[PDB]
Parts: C-alpha cells; structure tokens; sequence
C-alpha cells in the first residue's frame, strides 16, 4: 500500500 | 484520526512518521523536537502483550510528510535511528503509565518549510494551558474509524477534560502522567485519535508567545471516538526532567 | 531550539491556519 522508498534508506 | 480533517500543507512540520522497514507499513506517529531528537510513545516501540519489541534497525523516521503512502520526493526526509531510549518506569504491564520514548537520529535533519521542531513546555506554560476546556490539536495518519485509512495527514482539535470526568469514563487506573481530551456526548462535536496515531503530538498554541508546544503524546483509548470515552495522552511536562536527562547525557 | 514552534508557512509569514482560532478562543 506504500510507495517504495529509495534503496539508499534501506541499506 | 476519527472525525478530523485534512491537514494544511506545513500545518504540523514537527509531525514524524515511524515507519517499519519490513513489511513496509505505518507504525506510529512521533514529533521532531530538535534536529537530532524525535519524541514518541514507548508503546510504539515496546509492548510485550502484542509481541512488539522493535530495535533501532527495524525502523525509519520519515519527516516532512503530508501524504500517508506516497514517497514525497524533494519534500520528506528519511532518517535512520542511532538509539532508542524508553522511560525506565514505563508501565506496559498495567496502564501505560509514562508512555514516552526518545529516538536519536544518526544524522541531523535539515529544516525546511515542511520540517521544523515543536517546543516542549516549561512549568509555567503547562500550568497556564493544561486546563479543562482548553483545546489542543492532534495529528496523525491513523485509522479514520475504529472499525479506512487517510490519503493525507489528519488533524482534529479537542478540549482537555476535567480529571474526575476522565477517571469516571474508564476502569483503567489513571495517573498524574496522563491527561484526557475529547468532547462529551452532550457537546455534540466529535473526534479522537485512533490506531496508528499513537506517539503523535497533542499540541497547543501559546497565546502568550504564539509558539506551538507539545503538551501530550497519543497514548491510549477505549475504541476510537466512542461516546463517553476520551483519548488519553502522555503528560509531556510531567516527564520533561527525564527527557532533559536523556538529551543532556546522550545528545 | 530558540526557533521552536514557529511554522515556516504560518507564524513565520504571519499567516494563520484555518482552525487555530478555535484553539485561541478556548484559552479563556
Ligand atoms: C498500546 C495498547 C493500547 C492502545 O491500543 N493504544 C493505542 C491507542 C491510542 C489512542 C486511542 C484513542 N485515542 N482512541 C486508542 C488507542 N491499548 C491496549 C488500549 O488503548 C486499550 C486500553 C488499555 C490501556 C492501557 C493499558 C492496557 C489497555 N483500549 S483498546 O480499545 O483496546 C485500543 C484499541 C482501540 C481501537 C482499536 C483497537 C484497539
Ligand atoms: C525487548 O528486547 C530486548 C532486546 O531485544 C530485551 O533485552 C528485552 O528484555 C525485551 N523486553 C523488554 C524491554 O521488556
Ligand atoms: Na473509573
Ligand atoms: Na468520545
């Protein structure tokens, strides 16, 4: 339901 | 937020979203109190009856948001957590007494039109404003009804309620570290926080210096927007010595 | 912070939001 957030914040 | 309305852009620039990494979902609200510190409800991080016990790496903080689900490119900022601090006498066993936690960010967040800290009350502002009938403002991306979900941040203004009325509305043991707010059945008007709004701020605008102060944290309630029930809020000023102790020691 | 609780898009440009007057009116 949420838009994917930039990969840089999941590292 | 039940029976509230859409926030205006930049209306609540201290509003923070606590976001679960996996699965990607809203956990709670929170508030920005400096460029590196975020305030929330302890039960957003730790609540054993629901098997909740998050660590720093489980979570992200999203600041400057309006839309609930959108990634708001060039507007919101996403921060990682350095450390969680839960009040040492947080009572998750009984009644959520001292439902308060701090989160230190790994890096300072840049302030903008959409991102700005709220004030914490000192003794005099608390004494002046925490009075029955005086209204505060609650904001969040929580559920619109007790039993869907908002497109954007919701807002509702609610009056503080006399402590005997709060006490008589519930079987739960109320403490001096809590206050309650909401309309009475006879007052006609409605509104409440709900699931997902927890940890978010109850704020008041001082008529003395025209600054917004966070007086409360969304903590608990029996259902949402039920007649004769009220929302309960962590009393921020009562716990400010703990807040200052943590920031002085670790900030 | 010295600048806490003053919103860029409201207090900082002397604009009021649509319901803050409701709060003020309650502060009797
Ligand atoms: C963290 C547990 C807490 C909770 O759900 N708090 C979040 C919350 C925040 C605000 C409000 C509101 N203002 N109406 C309601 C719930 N909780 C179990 C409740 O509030 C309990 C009462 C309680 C208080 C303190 C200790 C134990 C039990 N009430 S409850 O009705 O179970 C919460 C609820 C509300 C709607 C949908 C599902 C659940
Ligand atoms: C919650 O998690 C930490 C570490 O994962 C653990 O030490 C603690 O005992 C758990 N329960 C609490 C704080 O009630
Ligand atoms: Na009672
Ligand atoms: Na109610």
């Amino acid at each position: 339901d949420f838009e994917e957030i930039p990969e840089e914040y999941l590292q | 937020i039940v029976e509230g309305s859409d926030a205006e852009i930049g209306m609540s620039p201290w509003q923070v979203m606590l976001f679960r990494k996996s699965p990607q979902e809203l956990l709670c609200g929170a508030s920005l109190i400096s460029d590196r510190w975020v305030l929330t409800a302890a039960h957003c991080l730790l609540y054993p009856p629901w098997d909740k016990n998050f660590t720093e790496n489980d979570l992200l903080v999203r600041i400057g948001k309006h839309s609930r689900t959108r990634y708001e490119r060039n507007i919101e900022k996403i921060s990682m957590l350095e450390k969680i601090y839960i009040h040492p006498r947080y009572n998750w066993r009984e009644n959520l007494d001292r439902d308060i936690a701090l989160m230190k960010l790994k890096k300072p967040v840049a302030f903008s039109d959409y991102i700005h800290p709220v004030c914490l009350p000192d003794r005099e502002t608390a004494a002046s404003l925490l009075q029955a009938g005086y209204k505060g403002r609650v904001t969040g991306w929580g559920n619109l009804k007790e039993t869907g979900q908002p497109s954007v941040l919701q807002v509702v203004n609610l009056p503080i309620v006399e402590r005997p009325v709060c006490k008589d509305s519930t079987r739960i043991r109320i403490t001096d570290n809590m206050f309650c707010a909401g309309y009475k059945p006879d007052e006609g008007k409605r509104g409440d926080a709900c699931e997902g709004d927890s940890g978010g701020p109850f704020v008041m605008k001082s008529p003395f210096n025209n600054r917004w102060y966070q007086m409360g944290i969304v903590s608990w309630g029996e259902g949402c927007d039920r007649d004769g029930k009220y929302g309960f809020y962590t009393h921020v000023f009562r716990l400010k010595k703990w807040i200052q102790k943590v920031i002085d020691q670790f900030g | 912070e010295a600048d806490c609780g003053l919103r860029p898009l409201f207090e900082k440009k002397s604009l009021e939001d649509k319901t803050e007057r409701e709060l003020l009116e309650s502060y009797i």
